[PDB]
RNA sequence: AUGGCCAGAAAGUGGUGUUGACGCAAUGUGAUUUCGCCCAGUGCUCUAUGUCAAAGUGAAGAAAUUCAACCAAGCGCG
RNA sequence: AGACCCUGUUGAGCUUGACUCUAGUUUGACAUUGUGAAAAGACAUAGGAGGUGUAGAAUAGGUGGGAGCUUCGGCGCCAGUG
RNA sequence: GUCCUAAGGGGGGCUCAUGGAGAACAGAAAUCUCCAGUAGAACAAAAGGGUAAAAGUCCCCUUGAUUUUGAUUUUUGUGAAUACAAACCAUGAAAGUGUGGCCCCUUUAGUCCCUCGAAAUUUGAGGCUAGAGGAAGUUACCACA
């Protein structure tokens, strides 16, 4: 595949969402993944996350289950936070779990929290794939924050079709482009082997049509 | 494996009850009953 | 007739070539018949061509083992 | 009932023969066998018609799939089960649903979920079918992923080397252990779970026999450990089974090391690993229960590490100095666990070389709960840039990621490289 | 009977046969009187998926060639 | 120089799913083999249509966005049920 | 199918198993103190050989567990062990020590490797070099030497 022609897909691609017809929001820049000759089953789901250089979806809610130190951090750099107590009179509540999980798409948790999160919220994150992601008192929680916006996930699940992020319509083109190879390489390094395992490629915004790349 | 020692030393497994003793005599016994199918000539 | 084969009898009945096959063995004969009408052709020692024996008879050894308890 | 047997299966024999010859249908050959199938008395009888029902699912989805037969004959299996629980009658089911997972005729979700109100019932004939289907199936997922492989001094130290680092790369991708399609296959598998262990496992007045309750057991631990559910009453169910007296204890202790996975806190695990401990491995503990308890303990570490203590892990890796050949191997193979994973617990002089090397120069890095793989760039990718680099100034003599697409070759060379230097830090 | 069982290197060849089921051919048992069950296995015999040769077909290549389906009888199944 | 035992680079008769072959027989293809009709099958495409175990307003293949789309009537998000 | 087939080098400090006498809970056994203690401990031979300011144990640095060329022994090539020769190193104040652990087919690769013999290019093949893997009985019908 062309890199002459990723960045003219991706020269259409926002011509068109900021050009020809733009919508009330911000429309989300996302790849398409098909998968052939390997088995969703029977052989490894590959899992693996990879930080693009620029946040895809700035966006993107991120909550803080940590302890109090933390909840001052948090209040200090304009986060939103919850406390254990919070999480206890929630008291297992499953719907009330899930209305957490839809509603926040990320968390972040200290480390003395983390091993009571499954306690105290039982299946729910884990069902959601919303587990949260450590932080030590030491660490800079808005750079984990940094990191948390602008990593991705690509997990095998029973189907052969995968879809991500990889960016927003506000950003330039050409770290458009650099999110583009950093997540299609790293999705080909995950593959077992590599291009011969890919079945094609799609981009497209949030209401687009869809660009072609394989 | 192909050694033949004069006596076997038995070997413990766990989470099974304890085997009893080569000295234990059993004296627990089934009977069958023998039946001649002939009618009364 | 390919399918008459003894090769062939050993695939078809599922036994892998490499397994230890005892001489005589057809569709008629297993190992364990063999080695029971193998019995009624014991009891012969074999002899040099002078007639002495060189290698002994079925339970015929000649040597005197180690008895000790 | 009351027709000679002879005559009776020659009937049965006589309408499949007319199924063959296309004069009935096979909706109506179905109909006609299944309820003769389900309350003859008659065992002879029963297993013909057992018999002709498969040969006529197989005869009628061998040529193509009949989707509309199999949903049929799905949902009179699921309406069988579900009008009666503690009927006996459900077992017919399980079998027909065994035999053709087996012959692969059904590879949906519905015959998993046929089978998962199976596993939901009161009968434990029907029980422990649904628990069979789900458990005993891996067997033949491994035979058909070995049929899937076999479709697909110095000197000698750098072999040994490349051996083991090529069978780190087989447990980097292998087959996952205790996989199965149909547990795939489970919606709701959390759910699935919480009921099976609220129901057969918790219920101190069902009556099931041991073997019966470890196989429920197996099923709900294997679910755990496949889809990484988290069910902590199950951690302290185990407590009271975990003693040297309990019987098929070495069953038990193989269920809770499926059961414990990553994501399970070490404040739930430790305790086992702490009873195990007392109970199993003492003073006046025998060489086999401690064996065993040291190889119980070897895999729940291996299934999470950070369940146990430091303290703990030296004293049980000290067992290696015992007179006894399977606790010196059970204690041997609990130091090399940590070893790879987490050496630091591990005195200076059980480290090993390549352990204490790599403490020492820094890339041996504390394994933390909840940590997950954050590869920035791709693996080898700075030694591909570093090769692609040596040939343009070979190529001037005679960012990788950032701008150039990874071509296949490249990719290639970039794994080559990438064992090269596995295989130098190794030596 | 455009047949069954045989002969013959072949034949526009021959035996049964100048024959036609009260016959020809292959067997076992062996005057007269008296005298069940099982198709388990091995034989024999009847009726869409598996196994599936040569020829033929499709694809790749510059070709040699390679890879794919299709695939009769027999075997398997009943 | 018989009969008996023993030995063989032993010979020969016979038997059998022992090995390698073969007469005969059976099946398929090409040719002998000409003049005409009617059918289907398999691919190729040019397309089109569909999804109930329960609960849910409906009849949920799945995946990722997404709170806004809008033909300006509404569909949405929210809530409910999964 | 899982698990085990063993951490080597340098320097420094200290003695082990066990017995006797003592110390709240503490007793046969938990920790502490002294005396006696030729190895009765440990060192990956369960009653072999050898080791006490060590070959044991702990601490601090390290990977001589590194390349290259010959010689010897077990005996053409190996493999193992033994003293070295050259380089690069480690450790210690240094002498020194350390080159490990007390003792015939199949298939892959070769840029500048050689042939396919009328010449050349490309597939393919061969060679050489360096690797990886792994055909039953019976004879009381008999016959011969």
């Amino acid at each position: 595949i062309t890199v002459a022609g990723v960045r003219q897909n991706v020269a259409e691609l926002l011509d068109y969402s900021n050009n020809v017809k733009k919508r009330n929001f911000l429309e989300t820049v996302e790849l398409q993944i098909g998968l052939k000759n390997y088995d969703p089953q029977r052989d490894k789901r590959f899992s693996g996350t990879v930080k693009l250089p620029t946040v895809p979806r700035p966006n993107m809610s991120i909550c803080i289950l940590g302890d109090q130190h933390d909840i001052d951090r948090a209040k200090h750099g304009g986060i939103d936070a919850m406390s254990a107590d919070d999480l206890k009179k929630l008291n297992k509540n499953k719907k009330l779990i899930k209305k957490l999980a839809r509603k926040y798409d990320a968390f972040i948790a200290s480390e003395s929290l983390i091993k009571q999160i499954p306690r105290l919220l039982g299946p729910g994150l884990s069902k959601a794939g919303k587990f949260p992601t450590p932080v030590s008192h030491s660490d800079d929680l808005s750079a984990k924050v940094n990191e948390v916006k602008s990593t991705v996930k690509f997990q095998l699940k029973k189907v052969l079709c995968m879809g991500v992020a990889v960016g927003n319509v506000g950003m330039t083109q050409e770290q458009l482009v650099a999110n583009i190879m950093l997540a299609i390489n790293y999705l080909v390094s995950l593959l077992k082997k590599g291009w011969q395992n890919v079945g094609s490629l799609t981009i497209k915004a949030t209401m687009s049509p869809p660009k072609r790349l394989y | 494996k192909e050694k033949q020692k004069d006596f076997q030393k038995p070997k413990l497994k766990v989470g099974k009850p304890k085997q009893k003793p080569s000295n234990f005599t059993d004296t627990s016994f089934k009977t069958k009953s023998i039946v001649v199918n002939q009618q009364t000539l | 007739g390919t399918g008459k084969k003894e090769k062939n009898r050993l695939l078809r009945e599922g036994r892998t070539p490499g397994d230890p096959h005892v001489k005589g063995e057809n569709f008629y004969r297993s190992a364990k018949k063999i080695k029971t009408l193998n019995i009624l052709k014991e009891g012969k020692p074999i002899r040099d061509s002078k007639g002495k024996i060189v290698k002994a008879a079925s339970f015929q050894s000649k040597e005197v083992p180690k008895a000790v308890i | 009932t009351t027709l000679d047997k002879d005559l009776r299966e020659k009937v049965v024999g006589s309408l499949v023969l007319l199924r063959r010859k296309d004069v009935i249908d096979s909706v109506s050959l179905l109909t006609t066998l299944f309820p003769i199938l389900i309350s003859s008395p008659s065992k002879s009888l029963r297993t013909l018609i057992y018999t002709k029902i498969i040969s006529d699912l197989r005869e009628s989805n061998a040529k193509a799939t009949n989707h509309k037969l199999n949903r049929t004959i799905q949902t009179v299996l699921h309406n069988l089960l579900t009008s009666d629980r503690t009927s006996s009658k459900g077992l017919w089911a399980c079998r027909i649903t065994r035999e053709l997972w087996r012959r692969q005729i059904w590879t949906d979700a519905r015959p998993c979920d046929v089978m998962k109100e199976a596993c939901l019932s009161d009968n434990e004939k029907v029980v422990v079918g649904g628990c069979r289907f789900f458990l005993g199936g891996d067997k033949e997922r491994e035979e058909l992923e070995d049929e899937e492989s076999d479709e697909d001094k110095r000197q000698k130290a750098y072999e040994k080397a490349l051996e083991k680092i090529k069978k780190q790369e087989r447990k980097k991708h292998a087959p996952h252990p205790l996989n199965f399609s149909a547990l795939h296959l489970i919606n709701d598998p959390q759910g699935f779970a919480e009921k099976l262990f609220q129901k057969h496992l918790q219920n101190l007045k069902n009556k099931f026999t041991l073997e019966n309750r470890l196989l429920v057991l197996q099923l709900v631990t294997r679910l755990v450990g496949l889809h990484k559910l988290t069910v902590l009453p199950l951690y302290s169910w185990f407590v009271r089974y975990l003693t040297p007296k309990q019987l098929n204890v070495t069953t038990f202790l193989a269920c809770l090391a499926q059961a414990t996975h990553n994501l399970v806190p070490p404040d739930v695990i430790e305790p086992l690993v702490v009873k195990i401990a007392n109970e199993f491995v003492s003073e006046a503990s025998a060489a086999e229960v401690a064996a065993a308890g040291l190889n119980a303990i070897r895999e729940v570490a291996m299934r999470q590490p950070l369940c146990m203590s430091e303290t703990l892990l030296q004293d049980l890796v000290l067992y290696q100095k015992s007179k006894d050949k399977g606790v010196m191997m059970a204690a041997k193979g609990l130091q090399s666990l940590y070893r790879e994973v987490y050496p630091e617990m591990l005195q200076k002089k059980f480290r090993g070389k390549e352990a204490t090397m790599g403490l020492r120069a820094g890339e041996i890095k504390p394994l933390k709960f909840g940590e997950e793989e954050a590869a920035e760039d791709i693996e080898g990718i700075e030694l591909l840039e570093k090769y692609k680099e040596e040939q343009k100034k070979k190529k001037v003599e005679q960012k990788l990621a950032t701008t150039t697409i990874l071509t296949p070759a490249d990719l290639a060379k970039l794994k080559e490289l990438r064992q090269q230097a596995k295989l130098d830090k190794m030596l």
